């Protein structure tokens, strides 16, 4: 997760880079908690 | 004005479709709906329409009704759908405008300025070009005649989409000929020609002969480019012309005769090698 | 009962230029839409028409089936005098092949709670290329009656000549889980010609003349060609003890070239006098 | 209560161009379709009210809509530089609301004459004719300068329903300063 | 070359930045398919050395132990000019 | 039939195409290219193209979708 | 996708560098402003599409960061 | 007035027709093309001005009925040709 | 929203009237066609086209760091005034180059090619470059001073493609008044 965009701290979405694939704007599934998911650190995402 | 109007294979299709739908039941005449597409420089693609729900009255030749909110948002679904396509005209399935289509050409142009309307002739099936494309004028008439609203003409023609064009390609996919053309399709290329110009000159002089009868007013203008085609005859058996064309269909008689011998040769050559290639099977089978 | 493999989708022309036009216009992106129509009977699904909708973020899915839209469009075709019934949907998967992914199996699940005999239509635009109408026709079958050593569907018949699908759909698991309805366009005569009318020369082609000074030029190549496909027939027969076909082709093309360029010009002199 | 559906006439010629009826006979005639169609909704909320002009031409600005604010958008800025042609008003009327939404509605049309109606009296007589014969109601109400209590229009209304019918009311109004009170005291209570 | 541009936007960001460029040898070689990249790296540390003119606060210092494998290009007069 | 099959061969090798380096020729109508893409690829070649024309080295225009050598 | 923007042409359209290497030509910038925009963005485009869906506050690498 | 296949006018019918000089027809015709009422040439050898037309006039019920009648000619020339053409090539047409 | 982007490519050359090889920034090269209402007399070889993602046709031309990003070193707007004490050298550059500059014709009046190499030997750091700058902001003229990158020719790692870069990026696109690095490097 390259950084934690943070717009309203409701919808906060996140910048991931995918190694050499590309770099993203994303969400977390429900599964995890935003207070999980702290910036800088490597996470896995789906495919689609 | 508009140059021209290329109408896709879709709209054609949509209003046979709407015909089809509307006469199985309400035997009707004429059935009106709307055409949308992109402009250019000056020439409309139309590219998709639909059906408004239209009825008339035979009395008055006035008492009709085309809906108004109903135009409005089948135009705001399609835009939903595809932005690209703009209101540019209307159609209707009756071989001959009405009395009645001014007002719906007014309504149209409340959503289009440039509306142009396409009559799409889907009940009869003949030489070609089914869609005419007719645009309101309103002028002095220059040359001082009284003024009415008329419904100006501008060129039409049948273009389509690549996706349009491998769909309707695997729609025929049983007559569509080649397009290599060879010598029968040109033949009866040749003649589709004659029998054209046969059938325009025969609507040419049905219009002259009702101009004459007086069942028609002199227009007293046009009628002068008819004209302009009387006058642009070649006036052929000129002895420079004679001699040209002679000069020319020897040329081409010579190389027809160079490829005739060319095939005689190869038909003897190949008679030749099978005569003895059967000679040879003949021999070797003892 | 168990459906048959006799069972084909009727698509009317119109329908199947809306969708492959529909589906080229939305590339890359994935398109869909509601299939009007009427099933009839059992072995026969006739999809009159087709109409699109919206695009939305999720793709081709469940929550992009919209039901103001649908409903609206619906009774308003239906006001217009197009009272049919939804009978399927066909989405876009450009250069995939005609196949269904799982989210296509959640949304003909979806489809099937409401009309049991729905169908999913698969179009690939950009594999649609001129003379190749890359389509396809699929019906969900649950796991409980395969696996029940149950056939999926009888073939009553002989309408299974369907030919051996594209692998394609074998290794996204075809007869796994959604059965192929073999396809049949359904074209009707007054159609057919106004389709044609499209690639249809005018009258006055028919009777112009190509230009003459081009003309000469064409036949002064196309003889020094055959020049040297005569020299070469010449030494290949005499070595005997492919000339002879591009002569031939070289032939047919010079003589009706000439020929047809000399009828039209006897035409025009007979004509315009 | 009862479910109908109200297909208005509105005037929009020349004639409306005089100060006969409060500031100018339109904005009479704009409150005039306002409260009809108020007392027609709010009386039944499933109805659907459009409005035609009849000035040179017959438009169908609001089609049969149950939304009154489409028909109370379209009344404004009507500009009023034509000539009634009532004969095919009507005709246009009835044209449209047999386009109606709704199977079980029922008939009803109200039209705005303001403007002397120039018409054969065996025209309008046919055309009451064919309202029995297609059972359509229709009510009108005559503003302005007009011939009071016109005899085609008196005749119209007694040859649209004979014999015990419904008894679709021939609406006078009183020149000077005066509102639809008496057009709503007697004609929309009870039709 | 992206990190060179996000380290100087960096030090845009705060008002009193001082960029600290250590071992210049490494990209500051001089020209001559790794060399692409390296080069693409250098130009774009000299853009930003291009960039900034008004006597922003954002100043940079280079330190490194040669002088002969540095580009000439990185000294020039815009850019790094206190040869201390 | 006959012309309607050419006219099917003619639209083969049309636009879009894909340039690749024809690598090995294998056999007839069959050869080894390598794409633009940067991947190699086993392919049938078109009878109308000349066997001659395809040098070792000589690039070569193939269909996008099944990438034989059109 | 994240992509940079390399330039903005009148014809009110832009070139965009994608994090995939990849440039594309935009006739439209999508639901942003032009004006509000300049060479060397970081835009979030569509995947599929490639148009700019919204602009993106300037991003530091997590190296950069470290760096201060 | 021209019958349309002999096209071209000599000197002396211009002379007397417009009673002036025969040095002059020359001129005028020069001064009628260049308006851009005439499309011909001019001769002075035979001093037979080539005619060729693009400036239209109006008509009349005469000049109607026999122009309609010429007109009736060619569709007639028209229809025996494509019948010929079709009766000789039935079996290439196809 | 309904509008979708196009791929960015590089035309190398013109296969027919209807036929192009495009090759895509960081892409395959692909046989295309142009789209319709296009001028294909842009559409020259080295020209920046906006190819449709999907059919591959050129739907438009678009106009075009790279080692040119130390080639430019422009003159600036250094003038006569700010160089001292050289009227002799001016004087001196002026007649050696405002004949080139102002009156080439006077040359082909003579019938003589212009003189091309001009040494302005001297100690570094006295203006020399600064003197050129004055004569060409007093001609106005683009001084494109040689930065090696992009012009470099004699620089033995590439033989002719660093020709092609000399000859090209100066003189054709940028129209003249060129200069040379490493003042006494290739003098020696
Ligand atoms: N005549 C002059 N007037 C003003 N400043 C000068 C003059 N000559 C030299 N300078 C200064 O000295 C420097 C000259 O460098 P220059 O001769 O251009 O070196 P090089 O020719 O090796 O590039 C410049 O920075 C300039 O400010
Ligand atoms: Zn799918």
């Amino acid at each position: 997760c390259t950084k934690i965009i943070n717009a309203d701290s409701e919808d906060p979405k996140y910048i991931i880079n995918v190694k050499q694939f590309a770099k993203f704007v994303v969400d977390l599934s429900d599964q995890v908690a935003p207070t999980d998911i702290e910036e800088g650190m490597r996470v896995g995402v789906d495919r689609n | 004005a508009v140059q021209k109007v290329v109408v896709h294979p879709l709209v054609l299709l949509s209003v046979v479709d709407h015909f089809n739908r509307i006469g199985k039941v309400g035997n009707q005449k004429r059935v009106v709906g709307v055409l949308l597409g992109s402009w250019q420089k000056k020439v409309l693609d139309v590219s998709n329409s639909f059906a408004v729900p239209f009825d008339e009255d035979d009395k008055d030749d006035s008492v009709w009704f085309l809906d108004h909110d109903y135009l409005e948002n089948m135009y705001g679904m399609f835009k939903k759908v595809n932005a690209r396509e703009r209101i540019v005209g209307w159609y209707h399935t009756g071989p001959k405008l009405h009395k009645n289509d001014i007002a719906i050409n007014e309504l149209m142009k409340r959503y289009c300025p440039n509306s142009v309307l396409v009559i799409i002739d889907v009940k009869p099936k003949d030489l070609g070009l089914p869609t005419e494309a007719y645009i309101s004028v309103e002028e002095v008439h220059d040359d001082g005649t009284p003024t009415s609203k008329t419904f100006e003409h501008v060129t039409s023609e049948i273009g389509a989409e690549e996706a349009e064009e491998v769909g309707v390609e695997h729609l025929l996919r049983d007559i569509k000929d080649t397009t290599v053309g060879t010598l029968s399709q040109r033949i009866t290329n040749q003649v589709h020609g004659l029998k054209g110009l046969n059938s325009k000159l025969l609507d040419i002089r049905s219009y002259l002969e009702k101009v004459a009868t007086g069942k028609l007013p002199i227009n007293h203008q046009i009628i002068y480019q008819l004209q302009d085609v009387f006058n642009l005859l070649p006036d052929v058996s000129l002895q420079e012309f004679v001699k040209a064309f002679y000069l020319k269909t020897n040329d081409q008689m010579v190389v027809v005769y160079l490829a005739s011998l060319i095939r005689s040769v190869v038909a003897l050559h190949n008679l030749i090698n099978n005569k003895i290639a059967n000679r040879d099977a003949e021999k070797k089978e003892g | 009962p168990a459906v048959d493999t006799a069972e084909q989708v009727y698509i009317s022309s119109l329908a199947l230029l809306k969708m492959l036009k529909h589906g080229r216009a939305g590339v890359p992106m994935e398109v869909m839409g509601l299939m009007l129509g009427e099933f009839v009977d059992d072995y026969t699904v006739r999809v009159i028409d087709v109409f699109a909708m919206p695009q939305s973020g999720t793709g081709v899915s469940v929550e992009a089936v919209d039901p103001v839209f649908q409903a609206k469009m619906l009774d308003m075709l239906k006001q217009t005098g197009r009272p049919e019934m939804v009978v399927g949907w066909y989405h876009s998967h450009p250069g995939f092949g005609c196949w269904l992914s799982g989210v296509d199996i959640n949304t003909q699940q979806s489809f099937e709670a409401l009309s049991e005999r729905a169908v999913a239509v698969v179009v690939d635009p950009i594999q649609s290329v001129k003379g190749k109408v890359v389509i396809d026709a699929f019906r969900l079958i649950n796991a409980n009656m395969m696996v029940l050593g149950h056939e999926p569907r009888q073939t009553t018949s002989n309408l299974g000549h369907l030919n051996k699908p594209s692998i394609q759909a074998l290794i996204h698991g075809l007869n796994r889980h959604y059965y192929s309805i073999t396809i049949n366009y359904r074209k009707n005569e007054l159609e057919q010609k106004m389709l044609l009318n499209l690639h249809k020369k005018s009258w006055m082609e028919g009777l112009t003349l190509q230009d003459y000074s081009e003309h000469c030029k064409h036949n002064e190549s196309v003889v020094k060609e055959m020049l040297e496909l005569a020299k070469n027939y010449n030494k290949a027969v005499e070595e005997e003890d492919d000339p002879k076909r591009h002569l031939e082709e070289h032939v047919d093309v010079l003589m009706t070239s000439n020929i047809v360029q000399c009828l039209a010009a006897m035409l025009d002199t007979v004509v315009f006098k | 209560m009862v479910l109908e559906s109200t297909m208005v006439c509105v005037d929009n010629s020349e004639y409306m161009r005089n100060g006969d009826f409060l500031p100018t006979r339109l904005q009479a005639q704009q409150d005039a379709v306002n409260i009809v169609c108020h007392s027609k909704t709010r009386s039944n909320p499933e109805n659907n009210v459009g409005l035609i002009t009849l000035a040179n031409d017959c438009e169908v600005l609001t089609t049969l809509t149950p939304d009154t604010g489409r028909i109370l958008s379209k009344l404004h800025t009507v500009q009023p530089k034509g000539k009634i042609t009532f004969c095919t008003g009507i005709r246009v009327a009835h044209l449209a609301l047999k386009h109606r939404q709704g199977k079980n509605h029922k008939m009803r049309i109200i039209a705005f004459v303001g403007s002397p109606v120039e018409d054969n009296e065996k025209d309008l007589v046919k055309l009451a004719k064919r309202l029995k014969k297609e059972k359509v109601n229709v009510d009108i109400i005559n503003f302005g300068e007009e011939e009071v209590n016109t005899e085609k229009l008196t005749a119209f209304v007694n040859t649209l329903n004979g014999k015990d019918g419904t008894g679709s009311h021939l609406v006078t109004v009183p020149p000077g300063p005066s509102l639809a009170d008496a057009l709503i005291s007697s004609p929309i209570l009870a039709g | 070359a992206k990190l060179v541009r996000d380290a100087f936007a960096l030090a845009k960001e705060k008002a009193p930045s001082i960029i600290f460029i250590d071992e210049l040898d490494a990209i500051g070689t001089k020209r001559f398919a790794g060399d692409r990249e390296v080069q693409r790296t250098m130009l774009e540390l000299l853009n930003q050395l291009d960039g900034f003119q008004p006597n922003t606060q954002v100043k940079v210092i280079a330190a490194t132990n040669r002088v002969d494998i540095l580009d000439p290009a990185l000294l020039r007069s815009g850019r790094l000019d206190r040869k201390i | 039939e006959f012309l309607h099959a050419q006219e099917e061969v003619k639209r083969i090798q049309s636009i879009p195409l894909v340039i690749g380096q024809f690598l090995e020729a294998v056999d007839q109508n069959t050869a080894i290219v390598g794409s633009t893409t940067g991947s190699n690829y086993y392919v049938r070649i078109l009878s109308t193209i000349d066997r001659e024309l395809l040098k070792p080295n000589a690039s070569v225009a193939l269909h996008k979708h099944s990438n034989a050598l059109v | 996708l994240v992509s940079n923007v390399i330039e903005l042409l009148d014809v009110k359209c832009a070139v965009i560098k994608t994090s995939t290497r990849q440039t594309y030509f935009l006739p439209v910038i999508g639901l942003v402003d032009a004006e509000k925009l300049k060479p060397g963005d970081l835009v979030g485009v569509n995947k599929d599409s490639y148009l700019i869906l919204e602009t993106l506050p300037t991003e530091y690498d997590s190296r950069v960061k470290a760096m201060e | 007035t021209r019958p349309a296949n002999h096209r071209q006018l000599t000197f002396e019918e211009i002379a007397k027709s417009a009673k002036i000089t025969v040095n002059e027809v020359e001129l005028l015709v020069m001064k009628a093309l260049s308006v851009g009422l005439v499309k011909g040439s001019i001769d002075e050898v035979d001093k037979r001005v080539h005619m060729t037309w693009v400036q239209p006039r109006v008509l009349d019920l005469q000049q109607i009925k026999g122009m309609k009648d010429r007109l009736e000619f060619w569709c007639t020339d028209v229809k025996s040709m494509e019948m010929l053409v079709e009766h000789q090539a039935h079996d290439i047409l196809t | 929203l309904q509008s979708v982007g196009q791929i960015v490519g590089e035309v190398l050359k013109q296969l027919t009237e209807e036929k192009f090889i495009v090759k895509a920034t960081n892409g395959p090269r692909y046989v295309v066609g142009c789209r319709r209402q296009l001028d294909k007399s842009k559409l020259k070889p080295g020209t920046r086209v906006a190819l449709d993602m999907t059919t591959l046709t050129i739907m438009r031309y678009l106009p075009r760091p790279l080692v040119y990003n130390m080639s430019h070193e422009d003159p600036g707007n250094v003038s006569y005034s700010e160089i001292g004490g050289l009227s002799e050298q001016i004087r001196e550059l002026r007649e050696v180059i405002e004949l080139p500059l102002t009156n080439p014709e006077l040359f082909q009046r003579v019938g003589i090619i212009p003189p091309k190499g001009c040494l302005l030997y001297g100690p570094p750091g006295t203006g020399k470059t600064l003197l050129a700058r004055a004569v060409a902001s007093q001609l106005d003229c683009n001084f494109l001073k040689v930065v090696s990158s992009s012009i470099v020719d004699k620089y033995i790692g590439e033989s002719a493609r660093l020709i092609r870069e000399m000859f090209n990026y100066a003189r054709d696109h940028q129209p003249c008044i060129i200069f040379m690095d490493e003042i006494d490097a290739i003098g020696g």
